[PDB]
Protein backbone atom coordinates (compact mmCIF):
# COMPACT_ATOMS: atom_id res chain seq x y z
CA UNK A 1 0.00 0.00 0.00
CA UNK A 2 2.24 1.94 1.07
CA UNK A 3 3.99 2.26 -2.79
CA UNK A 4 0.93 4.06 -4.21
CA UNK A 5 0.36 7.86 -5.56
CA UNK A 6 -1.25 9.93 -3.12
CA UNK A 7 -3.92 10.73 -5.99
CA UNK A 8 -5.04 6.96 -5.35
CA UNK A 9 -6.60 8.29 -1.87
CA UNK A 10 -9.68 10.93 -2.10
CA UNK A 11 -8.43 14.01 -1.07
CA UNK A 12 -10.05 17.39 -1.06
CA UNK A 13 -7.92 19.15 -3.68
CA UNK A 14 -6.78 21.91 -0.74
CA UNK A 15 -4.96 19.04 0.73
CA UNK A 16 -3.33 17.66 -2.52
CA UNK A 17 -1.87 21.21 -3.00
CA UNK A 18 -0.44 21.54 0.59
CA UNK A 19 0.96 18.05 0.15
CA UNK A 20 2.29 19.04 -3.67
CA UNK A 21 3.95 22.25 -1.09
CA UNK A 22 5.89 20.12 0.81
CA UNK A 23 6.77 17.49 -2.64
CA UNK A 24 5.07 14.42 -1.28
CA UNK A 25 5.41 12.36 -3.88
CA UNK A 26 4.43 9.27 -2.93
CA UNK A 27 2.22 7.35 0.33
CA UNK A 28 4.51 6.04 3.11
CA UNK A 29 6.14 10.13 2.54
CA UNK A 30 3.57 10.86 4.41
CA UNK A 31 3.32 8.96 7.18
CA UNK A 32 7.14 9.79 8.34
CA UNK A 33 6.24 12.83 8.90
CA UNK A 34 4.06 13.38 12.38
CA UNK A 35 1.17 16.20 12.87
CA UNK A 36 3.34 18.83 14.15
CA UNK A 37 5.74 18.89 11.76
CA UNK A 38 2.55 18.63 9.01
CA UNK A 39 0.27 21.40 10.39
CA UNK A 40 3.40 23.86 10.37
CA UNK A 41 2.38 24.49 6.53
CA UNK A 42 0.54 27.03 4.45
CA UNK A 43 -3.14 26.44 4.33
CA UNK A 44 -2.78 22.91 5.49
CA UNK A 45 -4.99 23.98 9.14
CA UNK A 46 -7.13 21.81 11.33
CA UNK A 47 -10.01 20.63 9.00
CA UNK A 48 -7.42 19.30 6.68
CA UNK A 49 -5.77 17.50 9.05
CA UNK A 50 -8.20 15.85 10.58
CA UNK A 51 -9.56 14.61 7.20
CA UNK A 52 -6.45 13.37 6.21
CA UNK A 53 -6.20 11.48 8.88
CA UNK A 54 -9.25 9.99 9.10
CA UNK A 55 -9.02 8.82 5.55
CA UNK A 56 -5.36 7.14 6.24
CA UNK A 57 -7.52 5.97 9.38
CA UNK A 58 -9.52 4.14 6.75
CA UNK A 59 -6.45 3.10 5.14
CA UNK A 60 -5.46 2.11 8.73
CA UNK A 61 -2.08 3.62 8.81
CA UNK A 62 -1.95 6.92 10.93
CA UNK A 63 0.90 9.46 10.45
CA UNK A 64 4.54 8.47 12.73
CA UNK A 65 4.82 4.74 11.68
CA UNK A 66 8.49 4.34 10.61
CA UNK A 67 9.87 1.06 8.61
CA UNK A 68 13.31 -0.41 7.47
CA UNK A 69 15.74 0.60 4.45
CA UNK A 70 13.24 2.73 2.82
CA UNK A 71 13.96 1.99 -0.23
CA UNK B 1 10.04 51.84 -7.19
CA UNK B 2 6.77 53.54 -7.64
CA UNK B 3 4.29 53.27 -10.82
CA UNK B 4 1.48 55.11 -12.44
CA UNK B 5 -1.38 53.70 -14.40
CA UNK B 6 -3.30 55.22 -16.95
CA UNK B 7 -2.20 58.90 -15.40
CA UNK B 8 -4.91 57.68 -12.31
CA UNK B 9 -3.61 55.41 -10.06
CA UNK B 10 -0.15 55.13 -8.62
CA UNK B 11 1.11 51.72 -6.99
CA UNK B 12 4.34 50.61 -5.66
CA UNK B 13 5.58 46.59 -5.57
CA UNK B 14 7.23 46.87 -2.18
CA UNK B 15 4.61 48.70 0.15
CA UNK B 16 1.56 47.42 -2.05
CA UNK B 17 -0.63 50.57 -1.60
CA UNK B 18 -2.98 52.20 -4.35
CA UNK B 19 -3.70 56.16 -4.41
CA UNK B 20 -6.21 57.24 -6.97
CA UNK B 21 -5.65 60.83 -7.86
CA UNK B 22 -9.23 61.92 -7.94
CA UNK B 23 -9.61 60.83 -4.63
CA UNK B 24 -6.18 61.30 -2.97
CA UNK B 25 -7.72 60.94 0.67
CA UNK B 26 -8.89 57.75 0.36
CA UNK B 27 -5.78 54.97 -0.07
CA UNK B 28 -6.85 51.89 -1.47
CA UNK B 29 -5.83 48.78 -0.03
CA UNK B 30 -5.09 45.53 -1.95
CA UNK B 31 -3.77 41.60 -1.44
CA UNK B 32 -0.34 40.76 -2.06
CA UNK B 33 -1.31 38.48 -4.51
CA UNK B 34 -3.33 40.76 -7.28
CA UNK B 35 -1.23 43.29 -6.28
CA UNK B 36 2.14 41.20 -7.41
CA UNK B 37 0.01 39.96 -10.47
CA UNK B 38 -0.43 43.53 -11.96
CA UNK B 39 3.42 44.58 -10.56
CA UNK B 40 4.22 41.92 -13.07
CA UNK B 41 2.15 42.98 -15.88
CA UNK B 42 3.81 46.38 -15.46
CA UNK B 43 6.67 44.68 -15.60
CA UNK B 44 5.89 44.03 -19.29
CA UNK B 45 3.72 47.08 -20.81
CA UNK B 46 0.88 46.57 -22.68
CA UNK B 47 2.39 42.76 -24.25
CA UNK B 48 0.67 39.28 -23.51
CA UNK B 49 1.70 37.50 -20.64
CA UNK B 50 0.71 33.84 -20.64
CA UNK B 51 -1.87 32.76 -18.04
CA UNK B 52 0.28 29.53 -16.73
CA UNK B 53 3.75 31.74 -16.74
CA UNK B 54 2.56 34.57 -14.67
CA UNK B 55 0.54 32.13 -12.17
CA UNK B 56 3.56 30.09 -11.98
CA UNK B 57 5.95 33.21 -11.60
CA UNK B 58 3.38 34.49 -8.86
CA UNK B 59 2.69 31.50 -6.68
CA UNK B 60 5.90 29.19 -6.94
CA UNK B 61 8.09 31.94 -5.24
CA UNK B 62 5.10 32.11 -2.59
CA UNK B 63 6.32 28.13 -1.56
CA UNK B 64 2.56 26.57 -2.43
CA UNK B 65 0.94 25.52 -5.08
CA UNK B 66 -2.76 26.48 -6.07
CA UNK B 67 -4.91 25.43 -8.40
CA UNK B 68 -5.85 28.06 -11.56
CA UNK B 69 -9.57 29.27 -10.37
CA UNK B 70 -6.96 31.35 -8.02
CA UNK B 71 -5.87 33.16 -11.02
CA UNK B 72 -9.32 34.10 -12.31
CA UNK B 73 -10.47 35.18 -8.75
CA UNK B 74 -7.65 37.24 -8.00
CA UNK B 75 -8.30 39.20 -11.32
CA UNK B 76 -11.86 39.36 -10.47
CA UNK B 77 -11.16 41.30 -7.42
CA UNK B 78 -8.36 43.22 -9.03
CA UNK B 79 -10.72 44.50 -11.64
CA UNK B 80 -13.52 44.93 -9.03
CA UNK B 81 -11.55 47.26 -6.55
CA UNK B 82 -9.73 49.08 -9.67
CA UNK B 83 -13.78 50.05 -10.48
CA UNK B 84 -11.99 49.18 -14.02
CA UNK B 85 -14.63 48.02 -16.43
CA UNK B 86 -16.70 44.75 -16.31
CA UNK B 87 -15.72 43.65 -19.80
CA UNK B 88 -15.03 46.40 -21.44
CA UNK B 89 -10.73 46.75 -22.34
CA UNK B 90 -9.90 49.99 -20.59
CA UNK B 91 -7.35 48.85 -17.60
CA UNK B 92 -7.15 45.35 -17.51
CA UNK B 93 -8.30 42.53 -19.57
CA UNK B 94 -8.57 38.67 -20.68
CA UNK B 95 -7.49 37.91 -23.90
CA UNK B 96 -8.67 34.21 -24.48
CA UNK B 97 -6.12 31.03 -25.14
CA UNK B 98 -3.33 33.57 -25.06
CA UNK B 99 -3.50 34.92 -21.62
CA UNK B 100 -3.81 38.65 -19.84
CA UNK B 101 -3.16 41.68 -21.22
CA UNK B 102 -3.25 45.42 -19.45
CA UNK B 103 -4.09 48.83 -21.39
CA UNK B 104 -2.94 51.34 -18.71
CA UNK B 105 -0.42 53.46 -19.10
CA UNK B 106 3.04 52.81 -17.56
CA UNK B 107 4.81 55.96 -15.62
CA UNK B 108 7.35 55.03 -13.35
CA UNK B 109 7.87 57.60 -10.71
CA UNK B 110 10.98 57.04 -9.79
CA UNK C 1 23.40 51.35 16.14
CA UNK C 2 20.07 53.68 16.45
CA UNK C 3 17.67 54.36 13.90
CA UNK C 4 15.37 56.55 12.78
CA UNK C 5 11.95 55.47 11.67
CA UNK C 6 9.27 57.01 9.17
CA UNK C 7 11.10 60.48 10.36
CA UNK C 8 9.17 60.55 13.38
CA UNK C 9 10.78 57.57 15.58
CA UNK C 10 14.17 57.35 17.15
CA UNK C 11 15.00 53.48 18.29
CA UNK C 12 17.60 52.51 20.40
CA UNK C 13 18.02 48.69 20.66
CA UNK C 14 20.84 48.44 22.67
CA UNK C 15 18.67 50.65 25.50
CA UNK C 16 15.32 49.43 24.11
CA UNK C 17 14.23 52.23 23.96
CA UNK C 18 11.46 54.44 21.80
CA UNK C 19 11.32 58.26 21.18
CA UNK C 20 8.75 60.34 19.52
CA UNK C 21 10.16 63.58 17.53
CA UNK C 22 6.91 64.76 18.87
CA UNK C 23 7.62 63.93 22.04
CA UNK C 24 11.53 64.13 22.87
CA UNK C 25 11.31 64.05 26.49
CA UNK C 26 8.78 61.05 27.02
CA UNK C 27 11.13 57.32 25.99
CA UNK C 28 8.90 54.51 25.85
CA UNK C 29 10.15 51.00 27.62
CA UNK C 30 9.70 48.32 24.84
CA UNK C 31 10.23 44.58 25.92
CA UNK C 32 13.06 42.57 24.53
CA UNK C 33 11.38 40.52 22.09
CA UNK C 34 9.89 43.72 21.16
CA UNK C 35 12.76 45.47 20.24
CA UNK C 36 14.27 42.42 18.86
CA UNK C 37 11.56 42.33 16.14
CA UNK C 38 12.12 45.81 14.90
CA UNK C 39 16.02 45.18 15.09
CA UNK C 40 15.64 42.92 12.49
CA UNK C 41 12.61 44.51 10.67
CA UNK C 42 15.41 47.75 10.67
CA UNK C 43 18.22 45.14 9.71
CA UNK C 44 16.04 44.18 6.39
CA UNK C 45 14.32 47.32 5.56
CA UNK C 46 11.03 46.62 3.66
CA UNK C 47 12.39 43.10 2.07
CA UNK C 48 9.55 40.76 3.59
CA UNK C 49 10.85 38.74 6.89
CA UNK C 50 9.27 35.08 7.50
CA UNK C 51 8.02 34.04 10.58
CA UNK C 52 10.28 30.77 11.39
CA UNK C 53 12.48 33.80 10.90
CA UNK C 54 11.59 35.81 13.43
CA UNK C 55 10.85 33.51 16.47
CA UNK C 56 14.43 31.72 15.69
CA UNK C 57 16.50 35.02 15.28
CA UNK C 58 14.64 36.20 18.57
CA UNK C 59 14.36 33.16 21.00
CA UNK C 60 17.10 30.87 19.68
CA UNK C 61 20.21 33.31 20.32
CA UNK C 62 18.75 33.33 24.42
CA UNK C 63 17.78 29.49 24.16
CA UNK C 64 14.23 30.59 25.36
CA UNK C 65 11.27 27.70 23.78
CA UNK C 66 8.05 29.09 23.04
CA UNK C 67 5.29 28.66 21.14
CA UNK C 68 4.95 30.29 16.98
CA UNK C 69 1.81 32.09 18.64
CA UNK C 70 4.14 34.17 21.07
CA UNK C 71 5.48 36.50 17.79
CA UNK C 72 1.69 37.14 17.22
CA UNK C 73 1.43 38.37 21.00
CA UNK C 74 4.70 39.93 20.53
CA UNK C 75 3.55 42.02 17.52
CA UNK C 76 0.68 42.89 19.02
CA UNK C 77 1.91 44.74 21.62
CA UNK C 78 4.70 46.31 19.49
CA UNK C 79 1.14 47.41 17.32
CA UNK C 80 0.15 48.81 19.90
CA UNK C 81 2.73 50.91 21.33
CA UNK C 82 3.50 52.26 18.40
CA UNK C 83 0.08 53.46 17.78
CA UNK C 84 0.05 51.92 14.69
CA UNK C 85 -3.61 51.02 13.14
CA UNK C 86 -3.76 47.68 12.20
CA UNK C 87 -6.39 47.91 9.22
CA UNK C 88 -4.62 50.75 7.80
CA UNK C 89 -0.62 49.72 8.63
CA UNK C 90 1.74 52.12 7.86
CA UNK C 91 4.69 50.74 10.32
CA UNK C 92 4.33 46.92 10.48
CA UNK C 93 2.56 45.30 8.03
CA UNK C 94 1.42 41.26 7.61
CA UNK C 95 2.07 39.55 4.98
CA UNK C 96 0.44 36.50 5.21
CA UNK C 97 2.13 33.36 4.63
CA UNK C 98 5.21 34.84 4.21
CA UNK C 99 5.74 36.93 7.40
CA UNK C 100 5.83 40.62 8.50
CA UNK C 101 6.97 43.88 6.50
CA UNK C 102 8.72 47.23 7.50
CA UNK C 103 7.04 49.35 5.39
CA UNK C 104 8.32 52.65 7.42
CA UNK C 105 11.48 54.21 6.21
CA UNK C 106 14.36 53.31 8.37
CA UNK C 107 17.23 55.57 8.55
CA UNK C 108 21.19 54.76 9.73
CA UNK C 109 23.10 57.47 11.92
CA UNK C 110 25.64 55.95 12.88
Amino acid sequence: ILLRPVDDLELTVRSANCLKAEAIHYIGDLVQRTEVELLKTPNLGKKSLTEIKDVLASRGLSLGMRLENWP
Amino acid sequence: MKFILAEKFTFDPLSNTLIDKEDSEEIIRLGSNESRILWLLAQRPNEVISRNDLHDFVWREQGFEVDDSSLTQAISTLRKMLKDSTKSPQYVKTVPKRGYQLIARVETVE
